Protein backbone atom coordinates (compact mmCIF):
# COMPACT_ATOMS: atom_id res chain seq x y z
CA UNK A 1 0.00 0.00 0.00
CA UNK A 2 2.45 2.65 -1.42
CA UNK A 3 6.71 3.12 -1.53
CA UNK A 4 8.78 2.48 1.40
CA UNK A 5 10.87 5.54 0.27
CA UNK A 6 14.79 5.01 0.98
CA UNK A 7 17.57 7.21 0.48
CA UNK A 8 20.17 6.08 -2.72
CA UNK A 9 23.28 5.08 -2.16
CA UNK A 10 24.57 8.46 -2.93
CA UNK A 11 24.20 9.92 0.23
CA UNK A 12 25.25 7.69 2.32
CA UNK A 13 28.88 7.81 1.52
CA UNK A 14 29.78 10.00 4.16
CA UNK A 15 33.21 9.86 6.06
CA UNK A 16 33.00 7.74 8.54
CA UNK A 17 35.70 7.69 11.80
CA UNK A 18 37.71 4.83 12.08
CA UNK A 19 38.69 4.18 15.61
CA UNK A 20 38.25 1.27 17.75
CA UNK A 21 35.75 1.94 21.05
CA UNK A 22 38.40 2.38 23.16
CA UNK A 23 39.50 5.30 21.30
CA UNK A 24 35.54 6.46 21.65
CA UNK A 25 35.75 6.10 25.41
CA UNK A 26 38.79 7.60 26.41
CA UNK A 27 38.20 10.78 24.78
CA UNK A 28 34.33 10.32 25.37
CA UNK A 29 34.16 12.98 28.11
CA UNK A 30 36.47 14.82 25.89
CA UNK A 31 34.49 14.74 23.10
CA UNK A 32 30.68 15.36 23.98
CA UNK A 33 30.89 19.25 25.49
CA UNK A 34 33.26 20.16 22.64
CA UNK A 35 30.91 18.93 19.49
CA UNK A 36 27.77 18.74 21.49
CA UNK A 37 25.78 21.43 19.26
CA UNK A 38 26.02 19.51 16.22
CA UNK A 39 25.45 16.38 18.36
CA UNK A 40 21.96 17.83 19.88
CA UNK A 41 20.98 18.86 16.57
CA UNK A 42 21.18 15.64 15.26
CA UNK A 43 19.66 13.65 18.07
CA UNK A 44 16.86 16.31 18.44
CA UNK A 45 16.29 15.42 14.89
CA UNK A 46 15.46 11.82 15.64
CA UNK A 47 13.23 12.27 18.49
CA UNK A 48 11.50 14.77 17.03
CA UNK A 49 11.44 13.71 13.07
CA UNK A 50 11.08 10.56 14.42
CA UNK A 51 11.72 9.13 11.29
CA UNK A 52 15.56 7.90 10.09
CA UNK A 53 15.64 9.58 6.48
CA UNK A 54 15.05 13.24 7.54
CA UNK A 55 17.78 13.48 10.01
CA UNK A 56 20.30 12.47 6.81
CA UNK A 57 22.43 15.56 6.65
CA UNK B 1 -73.02 7.92 37.98
CA UNK B 2 -73.67 9.49 35.00
CA UNK B 3 -72.24 7.82 31.75
CA UNK B 4 -70.27 10.98 31.22
CA UNK B 5 -67.57 10.35 33.85
CA UNK B 6 -67.03 6.79 32.21
CA UNK B 7 -66.69 8.24 28.59
CA UNK B 8 -64.47 10.60 29.62
CA UNK B 9 -62.14 8.32 31.74
CA UNK B 10 -62.39 5.53 29.31
CA UNK B 11 -60.86 8.58 26.99
CA UNK B 12 -58.02 9.14 29.12
CA UNK B 13 -57.67 5.08 29.52
CA UNK B 14 -56.69 5.24 25.67
CA UNK B 15 -55.06 7.72 25.51
CA UNK B 16 -52.79 6.66 28.39
CA UNK B 17 -52.17 3.02 26.63
CA UNK B 18 -52.11 4.72 22.88
CA UNK B 19 -48.59 6.74 23.75
CA UNK B 20 -47.68 3.91 26.01
CA UNK B 21 -48.09 1.37 23.28
CA UNK B 22 -46.39 3.40 20.76
CA UNK B 23 -43.59 4.42 23.51
CA UNK B 24 -42.73 0.51 23.18
CA UNK B 25 -42.69 0.76 19.22
CA UNK B 26 -40.03 3.21 19.04
CA UNK B 27 -38.39 1.72 22.05
CA UNK B 28 -37.49 -1.47 20.30
CA UNK B 29 -36.77 0.21 16.99
CA UNK B 30 -34.11 2.40 18.69
CA UNK B 31 -32.67 -0.47 20.72
CA UNK B 32 -32.35 -2.08 17.51
CA UNK B 33 -31.16 1.69 15.66
CA UNK B 34 -28.24 2.16 18.00
CA UNK B 35 -26.79 -1.11 18.64
CA UNK B 36 -26.05 -1.57 15.55
CA UNK B 37 -24.75 1.73 14.29
CA UNK B 38 -23.47 2.52 17.96
CA UNK B 39 -23.97 6.50 17.53
CA UNK B 40 -26.04 6.61 21.00
CA UNK B 41 -25.81 7.35 24.66
CA UNK B 42 -26.39 3.99 25.75
CA UNK B 43 -24.70 0.53 24.56
CA UNK B 44 -21.50 2.12 24.31
CA UNK B 45 -19.16 -0.52 24.64
CA UNK B 46 -16.13 0.22 26.85
CA UNK B 47 -12.89 0.78 25.26
CA UNK B 48 -9.26 2.05 26.29
CA UNK B 49 -8.66 6.13 27.54
CA UNK B 50 -6.23 7.60 25.93
CA UNK B 51 -5.03 9.05 29.25
CA UNK B 52 -2.85 6.47 29.83
CA UNK B 53 -0.96 6.94 27.27
CA UNK B 54 2.85 7.67 28.20
CA UNK B 55 4.12 10.81 25.68
CA UNK B 56 7.28 11.07 27.15
CA UNK B 57 10.27 10.62 25.17
CA UNK B 58 11.88 7.08 25.27
CA UNK B 59 15.06 5.66 25.16
CA UNK B 60 14.69 5.03 21.30
CA UNK B 61 13.94 7.92 18.93
CA UNK B 62 11.56 5.36 16.65
CA UNK B 63 8.42 5.47 18.66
Amino acid sequence: PGIVELPTLEDLKVQEVKVSSSVLKAAAHHYGAQCDKPNKEFMLCRWEEKDPRRCLE
Amino acid sequence: DGPEKNYEKTMAILQIEAEKAELRLKELEVRRLMRARGDGPWYQYPTIDKALIDHSPKTTPDN
